[PDB]
């Protein structure tokens, strides 16, 4: 029912897109979507996906204007300008910019200002957006926020079980680190990028970097703030990556006592959110996978009983989209705009 | 029905009863593998591949060599020699090659008189003898329980053959040649590693080699009346698992576009080769096919033809995924192919039957 | 050196025992037959040839169960099962298929499990399972590991194989096909007798058959250059035991005089085929090789050509006595092979041997 | 000068022979290898390698018993047997094992027992051989000493600094990892590997586990044990990898203090073990570099000024080598036993 359409027709767009099909229960009416790439080429984009495969889901479209696919029919255009992008010709429900390249409320502004109502941002806008995520700022989250963001995955995802843990163990300091992929937001080339590191080729090299995280989860977690810093490692694969954080807790624990304590929380909450185990499983085993990250409970070290090393393979960008969806309906229900 | 198992444990013993299990046809089952691992690993190995994704399937541990499949259980076997694998106690009409050091039914037959009725051969066996089976080809034309150690030739070979052999026959082409896109894979090793062999001794999936293709020979295998026309090399590629020739022909037909041919694809794709030979028509890369089992994927836009006859002529395949569909091709066959019924001799007459049993007849002893 | 075993007396191997007891240095010895026929019998059957005169050597005829020969005091069992007869506590490695009975590969396994632990067939390759292997042909494709179950092929194929390699050797072949002067024998019925056989159930003496003979598959099994290319049926005619040749072959080459070919014959005589590749000139017929071993037997002259391509190929030969003397070449070349020996000459550059055990090594999976 | 036989000789060896080169004035005379592969082979093991490239030496063989490098003859034994190698015929100084099967002094000693006099691993040596690595054990290394290992490329890359880790502020706890490269130990193609991770085939997917590292920390150095221990992960790359550490020190500071703290390391001792800088730079811009790390001083980040990152792109190969190398020349050096 929601009439929506996302900025930056990307996997995730592709992503929320499959979950539209894959999450049930979506009134994410998003007959439109944006991105400024050939609409053709992102149906086919669309149709065809290399890590969750080609999206089977065969589209029948008659004209350029109108495309339908699994009855839901879908429009898409493609533009720079959100007001160059007319959002009031569906009265815009609800627009994510996946191109990154709008990380300021203007845009949203600017796509608010072309009759789009809502607005959340998966990347962490940069400056002026409080971002909304699930364990962290959705509780506390309001509807009522025609434009929010989510932070990267990293965060995304890095979020409530150390929060938990600083709920049920504290953390004197965190230093958090993931296998961060590589994405558009590093050059496939050594191509001119501001970051250097995310303008190298680095096919195989990894980014020393820091993504949002250390920094969204002061937003997220008003609590865990310069104690609790790591950076990001922007790895050289294009897939499902894992975090890689050692803590220094405030209360003594040891690694299984956050375990089943980790468990538990998935046990009734981060279920679909987060997860945790132990069977060995590699980035394969991850596919199209949506419980954030199950955590591995062998290395998790615990070391003073504050020093907690810890690990979990996490899908960067599907079960990043999942949690994107997650509270994406969620503003769709309470709909009180 | 027909009593099943495998030869060790390869990614192709790691890839059938994804098939297998996924299958709704299977009259035969598997009750046991080789896994000189544990099920703790062939688990985690079967359950959970690096292409096809984790096994969509409850296989499940049960006891440590008997597991189960989703409920169905499945034993296991743990050893690299044929005599002490009781396929008789096992009764197995049908064991998969996993060795590949049995080159040579031989030693596929160290399991025969061990209690396999028939050996599934997978890969090309140097040992020549194993008619060449290959499915739209032979796969018929092979005689059941006639030495029962069944052939199965290169998936590149054996998905470019149907292929390859419905040009000719759609054509006529004075001969052939080629090269595929071997996918890296463990047999050239990820590093420079000490190797019989130069080329896969490199480190595995950054250099790219051009190789040898018996292969290219076991078209005329399976291609007897298109023998000798057959060449390319076996480039072994950086890939997970797909491979892709273009075949240079020389067509021995006037040189009509490809099209045609393709309209012919088009009409023996969608005829016998269904199952193995796609033409798709968006012009789409390894990702496109993957767990997708079209036995082959031709492009007919992307071939083209150089003299009109000279045609340049490519297909997208996998390299075991749709191989692991080879595995029931002849399986379902084969088990069909199977009497089960009696025979209808003249143990007078045919006195061999009575010499079935009294092979100690002088009444009996032909050519010996 | 090694304990042998036979199930009834093979014809040939009765006199490949005096053959063996020629041999001097024979890492084997047989310790037992399956005398279902009585030993002073067998020791006279043993001691007496019918053909090149009775053993020149004592033979003990001590009790129903060993007799001794020369010092030789060898068992005796008598049945058709071998299971029961136990050739592990008379500790034979290799036992001499006495029956032909167990043409089935499948068959010798009762007789691993009567106590060998690799298998003289001393059958033709009824079956396919198992190869045999030829001194100066095939032989050496043999390692350890390799095929225990050995077969005995056809003399007629065990005396084709050796020239038959020259031709597409040294001068190359396009095809051909050839027929045996196949001596008399017991395996035709003497007379009218009740037979499977549409003809060696006629009566025996006095014709010649046209018989079915896949020595020429037997070739191309053994040499798969050859694979589905020759052909020839037999020929049983009237003598003990001597035969020729029929030999025609389209040769690919020029056409020189056979007499070079003869002369690179006789250079490969002179190469590997020591005992095997005779290619004498003396024209001479079936008593002037009689009891002698060398292999093939041509008067270099009598083999010949018609016009170059089309070679009217033919040579004289044993198909007992010689036919013995291949067996225990390739019979010591398994305890030739035989475990326990050093065995180490180069792995730092042919290492192939060395990982032929194990493909998976530093790399070694050739061909996958 | 010094007779040496390299058994399991590979890559590491390989790289140490081009080091061997490379290291002019080697006082090993390498004349003997153990490898069962073949000579042609052999060679281009040496000859033809995929990370620095084919060995810039030409390699001549007469005809296959015997290859010469540089103007040298050198030999290959082949042969599983750990002393029929023929270590004698010459006598043997140093053997280098790159097989590491025998974590017992057993192999070693039966490598030693025909002639063979000196030994170093790249497995680390369990228990009955000294925990001998270059900038922390080289130095208490009695030359003596002769069959020794060396542990883990990780572990012998951290060793000398992380020794002066501790050194210049002390650490109240380290949990260290790597990004390890890729190699065949693991399972390159899913096959029959105890660890299930390194088991599969895993191109792109990483591999939790641990390392001498976390465990010869306390063998090189004794306070430096457990709340001193981390673990590995052997990642989708080929090259130098990268220590994911970040040390719970003792002293208070910030980064570029104990990275000055770390100047003089380079300034003083880690001049050709180790390096650092802020460039940012990436694992083939540390290709053949013997130095075994450059520190990512900016981002070994400080936090609670107790629990420090670090971080480096160690050469898990070259250096490797190098160090044993190194190694090899301390022990080519002192020559008694
Ligand atoms: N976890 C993170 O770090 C994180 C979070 C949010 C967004 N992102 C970035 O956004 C993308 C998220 O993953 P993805 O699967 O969607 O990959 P993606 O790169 O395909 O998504 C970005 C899409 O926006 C399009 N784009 C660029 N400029 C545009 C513009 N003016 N208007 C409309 N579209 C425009 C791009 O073509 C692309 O299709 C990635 O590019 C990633 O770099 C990363
Ligand atoms: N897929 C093809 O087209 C093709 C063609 C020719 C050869 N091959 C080779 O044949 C094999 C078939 O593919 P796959 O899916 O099985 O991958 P695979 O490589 O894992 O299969 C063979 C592996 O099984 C194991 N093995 C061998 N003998 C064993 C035994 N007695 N017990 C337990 N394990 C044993 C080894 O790990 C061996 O590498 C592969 O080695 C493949 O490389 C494949
Ligand atoms: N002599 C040869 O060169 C040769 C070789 C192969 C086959 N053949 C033909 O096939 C038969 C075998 O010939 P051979 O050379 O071995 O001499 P053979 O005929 O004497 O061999 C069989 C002997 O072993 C016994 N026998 C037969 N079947 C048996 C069985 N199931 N179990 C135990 N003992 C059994 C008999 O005593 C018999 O004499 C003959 O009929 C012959 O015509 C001959
Ligand atoms: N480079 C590192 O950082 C590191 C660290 C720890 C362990 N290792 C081990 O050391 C090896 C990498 O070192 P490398 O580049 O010098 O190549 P390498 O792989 O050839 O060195 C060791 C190899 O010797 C092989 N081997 C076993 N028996 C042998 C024999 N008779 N002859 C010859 N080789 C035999 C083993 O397969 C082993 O992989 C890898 O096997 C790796 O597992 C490496």
């Amino acid at each position: 029912k929601l009439k929506v359409a996302i900025n930056g027709f990307g996997r995730i767009g592709r992503n929320f897109l499959r979950c539209w099909h894959g999450r049930k229960d979506s009134p994410l009416d998003v007959v439109v979507i944006n991105d400024t790439g050939g609409v053709k080429q992102a149906s086919h984009l669309l149709k065809y996906d290399s890590i969750l495969g080609t999206f089977d889901a065969d589209v029948k479209t008659a004209g350029d204007s109108a495309i339908s696919v699994d009855g839901k029919v879908i429009k898409v255009v493609s533009d720079r300008n959100p007001v160059n992008l007319p959002w009031g010709d569906m009265g815009i429900d609800l627009v994510i910019e996946g191109t990154g390249v709008f990380v300021d409320r203007d845009g949203a502004g600017k796509h608010l200002q072309a009759g789009a109502k809502k607005v959340l941002i998966t990347a962490p806008g940069k400056g002026d957006i409080p971002t909304y995520v699930v364990g962290v700022n959705e509780e506390g989250y309001t509807h009522a926020d025609t434009i929010i963001s989510n932070a990267s995955c990293t965060t995304n995802c890095l979020a409530p079980f150390v929060k938990v843990l600083d709920q049920k163990f504290g953390i004197i300091k965190g230093t958090m680190t993931t296998t961060h992929s590589y994405t558009g937001d590093q050059r496939l080339l050594d191509a001119s990028h501001r970051d250097l590191r995310r303008a190298r080729a680095a096919c195989l090299n990894i980014v020393p970097t820091s993504t949002g995280a250390a920094k969204a989860v002061a937003l997220v977690l008003p609590n865990l703030k310069g104690k609790l810093n790591g950076i990001a490692l922007r790895v050289p694969t294009p897939n499902v990556s894992v975090v890689d954080l050692v803590v220094q807790v405030s209360k003594k624990t040891f690694a299984e006592e956050v375990n089943a304590a980790f468990r538990e929380s998935a046990d009734n909450e981060l279920k679909g959110i987060l997860s945790v185990c132990d069977e060995p499983l590699v980035s394969i085993d991850f596919r199209c996978t949506d419980v954030s990250s199950t955590i591995d409970s062998s290395l998790t070290m615990v070391m003073g009983d504050d020093m907690v090393k810890v690990i979990a393979w996490y899908d960067n960008e599907w079960g990043y989209s999942q949690r994107v969806v997650d509270l994406a309906d969620i503003v769709a229900n309470k709909w009180q705009a | 029905k027909l009593k099943v198992a495998i030869n060790g444990f390869g990614r192709i013993g790691r890839n059938f009863l994804r098939c297998w299990h996924g299958r709704k046809d299977s009259p035969l089952d598997v009750v046991v593998v080789n896994d000189s691992g544990g099920v703790k690993s062939a688990t985690h190995l079967l359950k959970y591949d690096s292409i096809l994704g984790t096994f969509k399937a409850d296989v499940k541990i049960i006891d440590n060599e008997t597991f189960s499949i989703d409920g169905k259980p499945i034993k296991v076997v743990s050893n690299r020699d044929p005599l002490k694998l009781p396929w008789a106690e096992l009764g197995i009409d049908i064991v998969i090659e996993g060795t590949g050091v049995f080159v040579d039914g031989p030693g596929a037959g160290k399991h025969i008189q061990a209690g396999a009725k028939k050996v599934i051969i997978t890969a090309p066996a140097k040992g020549s003898d194993i008619p060449t089976y290959v499915v739209g080809v032979n796969e018929k034309d092979y005689g059941h329980d006639v030495a029962n150690i069944i052939s199965n030739a290169s998936c590149t070979t054996n998905c470019l053959a149907p292929f390859v052999k419905v040009l000719d026959e759609e054509l006529g082409i004075v001969k052939g040649t080629m090269t595929t896109t071997h996918s890296y894979t463990g047999d050239q090793r990820l590093l420079d590693a000490s190797h019989r062999d130069l080329r896969r001794a490199r480190a595995a999936a950054l250099n790219i080699v051009p190789t040898s293709t018996g292969a290219a020979k076991a078209v005329s295998l399976v291609l007897p009346q298109l023998k000798g026309k057959l060449n390319g090399i076996a480039l072994r590629v950086p890939t997970p698992n797909v491979s892709v020739v273009d075949l240079v022909v020389n067509i021995e037909k006037v040189g009509v576009t490809a099209e045609d041919v393709n309209n012919a694809f088009r009409k023996a794709a969608a005829g016998p080769l269904k199952g193995v030979l796609d033409v798709c028509d968006i012009p789409l890369v390894s990702v496109d096919f993957r767990c997708s089992d079209f036995s082959s994927t031709i492009d007919s836009s992307l071939t083209m033809v150089m003299g009109g006859d000279m045609v340049k002529v490519v297909a997208w395949y996998d390299n075991e995924w749709g191989y692991s569909q080879r595995v029931v091709d002849l399986a379902d066959l084969v088990a069909n192919k199977w009497p089960g019924l009696e025979g209808s001799v003249a143990s007078g007459d045919p006195l061999e039957d009575f010499c079935k049993d009294n092979p100690a007849d002088e009444e009996c002893k032909l050519y010996e």
